[PDB]
């Protein structure tokens, strides 16, 4: 019957799901649980390279709030 | 963690391609009142695995009249470039986030044509040559129409960034405002992927096997893998362009599930179409896209340049 | 004048010397004309992009537009040469004597 | 001023039209079958093709 | 008006793709010259601040220039918030 | 629908650009000190490296004018490590 | 760095698959096996002979129209200008002339393949 | 221009792209805007014969900005000297020049 | 080192030029111009122009695809020449690479070379600008000005492409 | 142990080859009609993994379905030669087995086995679509019992 | 010709504003309303003087006023502000659209307490 075609689609669907899921989870792991910073224009890149210096650990995804001003 | 990301892209792609071959044979089977693979594994789930092993332990031959360096470069180029057209695709986060992703895919799709031209020419065979020159005619047919169809859609998005197409379709799919452009785009992806009814570079019933008539064993598998990785990619592109999916930054998996289903359905439509229609003559494909799609695409291109201006709906640049 | 300008200017000279030394095929010489346009495009794009000459950024595009016209024009002549002799050899183009 | 080099030169045609060259059209001959899906198995259709 | 209607029907019966092409293109050229919203497209583009608004040295004789961003003077984007 | 959503997208863009316009005075002030600090560090190090060269004048200008000329990448990162030179030159173009 | 590493991985995987294809299997090479394929009978001539292109005129026209995409693709950015009246005029003028070129070739039988 | 139809008719056909210090989209400046402006203003209305000698200072600075020949020579000497000292163990680079 | 990526791409750019300048079969010459177009896109793309680099690659990919079809129709022989089959082709190929080697050898050793012009071997990165742009791409803003500023350029190019179609039909009519 | 490993590798490649047989699209006479019915929905050879492909360079099996004449014999050998190995031949029908109804003709080859090696002989005139399918499943069992690697291991 | 004059490292010493880009963008709209005068003073100096060496003193008052701005947020609106810029910091594009509920809490605290 036709529903015997579904197992081949489920396997194919699981394979198409992994690339998107893996990139989403790997980005979270590499940016401290946040989205990877998108820098399409120099202003955004300028802010990302300023985040590295402010973090004090050479990482742009380490945020510093009001606890770092006094 | 970036190398793991690359492998978590190409390896699943090669697995999806492997089981798309199973899915096509079973979907073609049931539309033809039969079953398709159901013996090798439960419901044919091991058929792709049996075919991969068979092809890579079979003898590959270099024809005595072939140009070896180009004969072997062509299959490498085909698969290397079919995997390279996935890196900018947002699902919902691209592996490589490009500001001109739409341009990049256009450029790579034009370079992947030469995996056909050099394959067919290097084989030094008449049927491979006739197949190669049908890829020249096919590219001349759809290239102009394809690029201007993309441009018309991008005039409602405002950028060449693929991830921006997610924001553009946050309220509504672009299939509604651009259904005439979606029709022509869909046909142009059939022509661009050498799929029926535009499977002319191979043209089994005319050229035996066309541009890859002389290829055997693993080298042939690379062309087959490249062919099937492109149709999935060209349908992921279509889902992003015209069937946008909502992106919740806290549930990036919900996007992937919904986006994956639409891509599967569009891919199924490729198989649905291959079972329903005859094959165009390759001179009739040229007249289809130059005398029907190009006049309409040019008109719609003017319409979509003016419509945002006269409605005060020009999209933001960033 | 960085070390990149050396290679780009050498590419133009190679394609110029390639265009001035015909072997047999008119098509082989047409490729050298398209090669020279590529060098000029790259050299102009580099200078304009490096100096932040914003409005000049369209000049390289206008340079490709008229490179295609010449390339198409050269191909159209190659069709008629081929139709008259069955090849694109330049040695057949000698009916006119200086 | 005749010389040895220009001994075989002859004046051009009175209307600038040279005779067309001897027909050298090279049609491409192809075996369409027998081992061909559309040849019904045992047909060897030898075709002269132009393009 | 009878012979012209014959031409339209003839083309609509033999080249429906071209009839749609010319009709679509005709609207692209005509509607912008008529739409009252075309002027707002120009204003929105001019209202997008790509550059920094360099301040003017105050010589004491610029009554129409605001001293602070939230002053009443200067251009207003109230129209855009309702458009 | 498309033109109503695009119109909203233009207002969200103006808000985003005004956020930058509020910060640019602070960013510009920081950048000026950062560029001047780097140039001085190269000057304090050109003195030691070029102390023995006969005719060298430390900090000499290649220009006739005394106007401020924006340093190019080589002047600013002339002596720094290749790791930071690579990010300052191709960092943006390569960030994808 | 990421893009270059992504390209190296894709073409390294493609290359390694080809290498395995030629070195894993058992080979038995002889003359008849590697002869060119022409449905069972020996080819009558060389595959390197001239192959007439009946769509040569349309192929030249593709070169000219393929340069219109370069001129038309900047339109999304062009629409951001403050000179919309001028921009929209030249956008439509450029597309229209591209259409007149198509009309001229179509009417003059330029898109018909040679016999 | 051989025939100056532009100047008489008051139409600007191609003058808008002749120099890099002219009006640019979004007021984006060129890297050598100041140098070009000075050379253009120095040599305005005095002819190229005079400008070739009386505005030689501005034009040499303008060429220095364009091609940076003298700056790169200066950087080369400093870099070359530093290697010679380091090659013979006579100079220790500071931390901020290494990390 | 990746700091010399632009220089390394420009060496391939020359090598591709020697590929088709030595003039083998136009099939292999077309391949050489594709490699140069690909690396030429890379070189331009590293100076801040992504549209220009991707565009020239896009135009030359379609340009050599028409040339490929024209090579199998009008520029083919029984034994297409490769860079090794002919002394004239091989001689010009080896000569081109040797000159490229010497120029590359001297520039990376002396950091300078004097041929017509004076070239500097410190690296292409020393001439880049140290300031950032705003929220836009300067190359994209300049290219988009063709329609607002380049009214005269659009007319002449538009007319040239129109006449280009008229001319090619006239040249190839044959009667 | 090394004998155990080569035995399992042999079972793997043997499985892959018998599960992915690709016959060449090659039929000569009436027997090819019965070969079409084996691809028709009732028997559906595709469900066993048997897929026709036209190019001899992508085929694993040659089914000589019909009469082989002296004129066609050189063509058959050529296409057989152009098959990459391993390659198996199935002879279908009386004509392809030993000449059949035309054994005593001036123009008929008395058996395809005079031109190529044959692995399975399928009798009948024509064999029913279900009798050809028996020969294909008999060929698969023959491949299942190959000892290529085991024989190599003790050379 | 001539020696390029540079400030000493003591002339460039100032108390930096060590807050990430998400903190600055969250407070940008209020920051540009309160610190306008020292900001616009410094920005006029750069465009008129065209030399960063001539606007160091103005550039320090930009830093001084930005610190006092954040100190006032740290005294009254510490908690609402932290939630606001944490939610802006989560997005790759640092979008304002996705933090309206948290923006409202930050806007109402400053309106009442400042
Ligand atoms: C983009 C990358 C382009 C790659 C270069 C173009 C392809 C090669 C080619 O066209 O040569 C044709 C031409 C024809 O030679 P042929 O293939 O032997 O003729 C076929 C006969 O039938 C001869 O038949 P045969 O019986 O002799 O064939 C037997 C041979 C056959 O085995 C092979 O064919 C070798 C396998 C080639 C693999 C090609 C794929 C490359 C890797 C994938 C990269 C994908 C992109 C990433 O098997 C062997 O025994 C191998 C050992 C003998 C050496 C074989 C010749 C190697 C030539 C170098 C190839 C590279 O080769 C040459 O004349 C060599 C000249 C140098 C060519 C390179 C320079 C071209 C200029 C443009 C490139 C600019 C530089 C950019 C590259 C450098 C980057 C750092
Ligand atoms: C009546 O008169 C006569 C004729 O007139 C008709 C004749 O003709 C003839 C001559 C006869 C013949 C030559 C034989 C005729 C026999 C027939 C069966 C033809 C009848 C009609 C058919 C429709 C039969 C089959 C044809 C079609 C088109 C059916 C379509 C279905 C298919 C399954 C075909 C292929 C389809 C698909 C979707 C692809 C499957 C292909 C594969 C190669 C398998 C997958 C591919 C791979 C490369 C493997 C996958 C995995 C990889 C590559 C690895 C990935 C994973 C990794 C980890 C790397 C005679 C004598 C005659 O008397
Ligand atoms: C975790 C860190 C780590 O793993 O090392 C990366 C390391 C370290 O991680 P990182 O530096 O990339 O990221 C930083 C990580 N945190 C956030 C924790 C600081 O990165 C590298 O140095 C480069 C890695 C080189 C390649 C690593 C091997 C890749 C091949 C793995 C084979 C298995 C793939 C399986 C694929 C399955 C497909 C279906
Ligand atoms: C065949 C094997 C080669 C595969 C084909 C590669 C073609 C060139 C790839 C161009 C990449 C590109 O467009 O940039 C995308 C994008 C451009 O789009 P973008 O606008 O998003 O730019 C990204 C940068 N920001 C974030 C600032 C916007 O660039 C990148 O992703 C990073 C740039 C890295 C540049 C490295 C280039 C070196 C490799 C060039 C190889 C050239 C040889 C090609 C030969 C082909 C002929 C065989
Ligand atoms: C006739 C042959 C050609 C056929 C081509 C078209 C075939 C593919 C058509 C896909 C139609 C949508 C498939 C519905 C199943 C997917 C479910 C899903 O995406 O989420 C629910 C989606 C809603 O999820 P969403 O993410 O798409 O959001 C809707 C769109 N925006 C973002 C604007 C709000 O709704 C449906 O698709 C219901 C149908
Ligand atoms: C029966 C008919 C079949 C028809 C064919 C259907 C096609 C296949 C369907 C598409 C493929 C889906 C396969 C995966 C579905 C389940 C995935 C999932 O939701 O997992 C939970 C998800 C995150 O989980 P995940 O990241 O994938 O794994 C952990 C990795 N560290 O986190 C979440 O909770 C996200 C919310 C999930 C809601 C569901
Ligand atoms: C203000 C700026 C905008 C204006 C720009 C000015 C340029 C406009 C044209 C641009 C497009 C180029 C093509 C124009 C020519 C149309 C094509 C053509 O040449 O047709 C010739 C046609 C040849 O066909 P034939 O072999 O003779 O057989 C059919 C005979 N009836 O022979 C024929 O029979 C044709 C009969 C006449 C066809 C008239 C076509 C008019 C097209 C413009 C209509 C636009 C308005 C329509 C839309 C209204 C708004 C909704
Ligand atoms: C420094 C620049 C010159 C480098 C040397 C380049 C010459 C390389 C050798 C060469 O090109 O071939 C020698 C050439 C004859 O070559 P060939 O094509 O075989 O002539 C007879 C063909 N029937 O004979 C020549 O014309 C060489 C002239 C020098
Ligand atoms: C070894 C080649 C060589 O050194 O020839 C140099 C020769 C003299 O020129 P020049 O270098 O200016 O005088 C000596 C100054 N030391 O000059 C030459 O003969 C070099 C030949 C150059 C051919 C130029 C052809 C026209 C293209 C001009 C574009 C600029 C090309 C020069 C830069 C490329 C250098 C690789
Ligand atoms: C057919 C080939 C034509 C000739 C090509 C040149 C070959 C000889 C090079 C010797 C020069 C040398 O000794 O320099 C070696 C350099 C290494 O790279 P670098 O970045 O300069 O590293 C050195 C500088 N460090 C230490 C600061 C990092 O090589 C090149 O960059 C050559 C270009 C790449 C080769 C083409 C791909
Ligand atoms: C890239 C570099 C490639 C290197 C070469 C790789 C191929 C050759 C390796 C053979 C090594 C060897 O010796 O295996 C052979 C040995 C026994 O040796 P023997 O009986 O003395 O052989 C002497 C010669 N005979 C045999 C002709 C008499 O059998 C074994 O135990 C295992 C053999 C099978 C391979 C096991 C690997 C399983 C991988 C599974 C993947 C899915
Ligand atoms: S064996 Fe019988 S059915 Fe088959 S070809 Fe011969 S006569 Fe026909």
């Amino acid at each position: 019957m036709w529903f015997e075609v579904l197992p081949g689609i489920a396997v194919m669907g699981v394979c198409l799901f992994i690339p998107g899921m893996a990139t989403a989870r790997i980005h979270r792991f590499s940016n401290g649980g946040k989205e990877k910073r998108v820098a399409h224009y120099p202003y955004q890149w300028y802010l990302m390279e300023r985040d590295r210096r402010v973090s004090g650990v050479n990482r742009s995804y380490v945020s510093k709030g009001l606890e770092n001003i006094d | 963690m970036f190398m793991i990301n690359i492998l978590m892209l190409i390896i699943p792609i090669l697995l999806a391609v492997a089981f798309l071959t199973l899915v096509e044979r079973k979907v073609l089977g049931y539309m033809q009142l039969r079953k398709g693979p159901n013996v090798v594994g439960p419901y044919g789930l091991l058929q792709p695995i049996a075919d991969a092993i068979k092809l890579f332990i079979k003898e590959p031959l270099r024809p005595a009249t072939s140009s070896a360096s180009m004969f072997i470069l062509a299959p490498i180029m085909a698969l290397g470039l079919a995997l390279t057209m996935w890196i900018p695709l947002p699902m919902p986060y691209p592996l490589i986030n490009m500001n001109l992703g739409v341009l990049f895919m256009l450029a790579m799709s034009s370079l992947a044509v030469y995996s056909i031209l050099w394959s067919g020419w290097a084989s030094n065979s008449k049927y491979a040559l006739i197949g190669a020159l049908r890829a020249v005619a096919q590219t001349i047919s759809y290239e102009v129409t394809l690029a201007i169809i993309l441009l018309s859609v991008l005039l409602m998005s405002g950028s060449f960034t693929l991830s921006t197409l997610i924001t553009t379709q946050e309220q509504m799919w672009l299939i509604l405002p651009a259904w005439p452009l979606a029709m022509m785009w869909f046909i142009s992806t059939l022509a661009e992927t050498n799929r029926a009814p535009f499977d002319l570079t191979e043209g089994e019933s005319e050229l035996v096997s066309g541009f890859n008539v002389e290829y055997a064993a693993g080298p042939f598998a690379l062309f087959f893998m490249a062919e099937y990785a492109n149709i999935i990619m060209m349908n992921i592109f279509t889902a992003i362009l015209f069937l946008g999916t909502s992106h919740n930054p806290h549930m990036p998996e919900l996007y992937t599930i919904n986006f994956t289903i639409k891509s599967l359905l569009l891919t199924m439509s490729f198989l649905w179409i291959r079972a329903s229609y005859p094959r165009f003559r390759y001179d009739q494909l040229m007249h289809l896209l130059w005398k029907n799609f190009l006049p309409l695409t040019l008109a719609l291109c003017m319409w979509h340049v003016s419509l945002p201006i006269l409605t005060s709906g020009i999209p933001p640049q960033t | 004048m960085s070390m990149v300008y050396m290679n780009i200017m050498m590419a133009f000279t190679v394609s110029l010397v390639g265009l001035l030394m015909y072997r047999s095929h008119l098509m082989s010489s047409l490729l050298c004309l398209e090669g020279m346009m590529l060098s000029l495009f790259v050299m102009a794009a580099l200078t304009i992009l490096n100096s932040h000459f914003t409005l000049a950024s369209m000049m390289p595009i206008i340079l490709l537009v008229f490179a295609a016209c010449e390339a198409a024009l050269g191909l159209s002549l190659l069709v008629m040469v081929s139709n008259t002799y069955g090849t694109d050899y330049v040695q057949n183009l000698n009916l006119l004597q200086c | 001023y005749p010389t040895k080099e220009t001994a075989h030169w002859k004046p051009p045609p009175w209307n600038d039209v040279d005779p067309p060259k001897d027909t050298l059209v090279s049609n491409l001959t192809l075996n369409f079958g027998p081992q061909h899906p559309a040849a019904h198995g045992v047909l060897r259709l030898v075709m002269e093709l132009s393009g | 008006a009878e012979r012209v209607a014959a031409f339209l029907k003839n083309v609509w019966a033999k080249e429906p793709v071209l009839v749609a092409s010319f009709a679509i293109a005709g609207l692209a050229v005509i509607l912008p010259t008529l739409s009252p919203y075309t002027k707002y497209s120009l204003m929105i583009n001019r209202a997008t601040p790509y550059n920094y608004p360099v301040p003017l040295r105050d010589d004491g004789n610029m009554p129409d220039v605001p001293s602070h961003p939230q002053d009443p003077q200067g251009p207003s984007l109230e129209w855009l918030k309702r458009l | 629908s498309m033109m109503k959503w695009n119109r909203e997208r233009r207002r969200l863009q103006i808000e985003d650009f005004e956020a930058r316009i509020a910060l640019m005075p602070l960013l510009q002030a920081e950048k000026d000190r950062r560029v001047l600090q780097m140039l001085r560090e190269n000057l304090e190090e050109e003195a030691t490296v070029m102390k023995d060269v006969p005719g060298w004048k430390v900090g000499e200008s290649v220009f006739h004018t005394t106007r401020w000329v924006t340093p190019m990448m080589g002047e600013l990162y002339g002596l720094r490590a290749s790791e930071e030179v690579l990010s300052a030159t191709y960092g943006f173009i390569w960030y994808t | 760095m990421n893009l270059m590493l992504a390209l190296l991985t894709n073409f390294t995987l493609a290359t390694l698959l080809v290498i395995i294809a030629f070195w894993l299997p058992q080979l038995n090479v002889y003359s008849e096996k590697t002869s060119p394929y022409e449905c069972g009978f020996d080819p009558m001539g060389s595959a390197r002979l001239p192959f007439s292109m009946k769509f040569f005129l349309v192929a030249i026209t593709f070169l000219l129209f393929d340069l219109e995409i370069a001129l038309l693709l900047p339109l999304p950015w062009a629409s951001q200008t403050a000179n919309l009246n001028t921009m929209l005029t030249m956008a439509l003028f450029l597309i229209i002339l591209l259409a007149v070129s198509l009309a001229y070739e179509w009417t003059q039988k330029g898109l018909e393949w040679t016999e | 221009p051989f025939f100056d139809v532009q100047k008489r008719l008051g139409v600007d056909l191609d003058r808008w792209m002749t120099i890099q210090s002219a009006e640019q989209p979004h007021k984006i400046p060129s890297r050598c805007h100041a140098f070009e402006k000075e050379w253009i203003e120095c040599a305005h209305g005095i002819g190229s014969i005079r400008a070739e000698k009386e505005c030689k200072i501005e034009f040499e600075d303008f060429r220095e900005c364009l091609l940076r020949q003298k700056t790169m020579k200066r950087l080369h000497a400093i870099r070359r000297q530093r290697e010679k000292l380091i090659k013979e163990g006579k100079y220790t680079p500071p931390p901020h020049h290494s990390g | 080192m990746m700091l010399y990526i632009v220089f390394i791409l420009s060496v391939i750019f020359v090598m591709g030029f020697v590929g088709f300048s030595s003039k083998p079969s136009p099939i292999y010459g077309g391949l050489g111009l594709i490699v140069s177009g690909g690396v030429g896109c890379g070189i331009v793309l590293n100076f801040g122009g992504s549209f220009l680099g991707l565009m020239v690659f896009l135009i030359y990919l379609g340009g050599m695809m028409v040339v490929f079809g024209y090579t199998t129709a009008m520029a083919t022989e029984q034994y297409p020449e490769i860079w090794l089959s002919n002394k004239a082709v091989l001689g010009a190929f080896v000569t081109g690479l040797l000159m490229e080697f010497f120029m590359v050898y001297y520039v990376l050793k002396d950091k300078e070379v004097e041929v017509v012009f004076e070239f500097n071997g410190l690296g292409d990165w020393v001439i880049y600008d140290t300031g950032d742009s705003g929220f836009f791409s300067e190359e994209a803003m300049g290219i988009a000005a063709l329609y607002s500023y380049g009214t005269w350029l659009v007319i002449v190019t538009g007319w040239s492409l129109l006449i280009g179609v008229v001319v090619i039909m006239e040249i190839t009519r044959g009667n | 142990r090394g004998e155990y490993v080569v035995a399992k590798l042999d079972d793997l490649i043997n499985w892959a080859r018998r599960s992915s047989l690709w016959p060449m699209t090659f039929g000569l006479a009436c027997c090819a009609v019965e070969m079409m019915h084996m691809a028709a929905p009732r028997y559906d050879m595709d469900r066993f993994g048997v897929v026709f492909r036209a190019s001899p360079r992508q085929s694993d099996v040659m089914i000589v379905a019909g009469t082989l004449t002296n004129k066609m014999a050189p063509a058959l050998r050529k296409v057989y030669d152009q098959m990459p190995e391993p390659r198996y031949v199935v002879s279908m029908g009386s004509c392809a087995n030993g000449g059949g109804y035309y054994h005593y003709s001036y123009s008929v080859v008395r058996g395809c086995d005079r031109i190529v090696p044959v692995d399975i002989y399928v009798p009948g005139c024509p064999p029913t679509a279900e009798a050809l399918l028996y020969g294909i499943l008999q060929l698969q069992k023959k491949i299942k019992r190959e000892k290529r690697l085991r024989i190599w291991y003790r050379r | 010709p001539g020696i390029v004059e540079l400030p000493s490292l003591e002339d460039l010493k100032v108390q930096e504003v060590k807050v990430s880009s998400s903190v600055l963008k969250a407070a940008a709209h209020h920051y540009g309303a309160q610190c306008d005068k020292p900001n616009k003073e410094f920005m006029l100096c750069r465009w008129e003087e065209k030399d960063p060496r001539r606007c160091l003193e103005e550039g320090k008052l930009v830093n001084q006023c930005a610190l006092e701005f954040f100190r006032q947020i740290k005294r009254h609106c510490a908690e609402p502000f932290t939630e606001y810029w944490t939610c802006i910091d989560y997005s790759g594009l640092q979008l304002f659209r996705r933090c309206r509920k948290q923006q409202a809490q930050f806007d109402e605290c400053v309106l009442d307490k400042l």
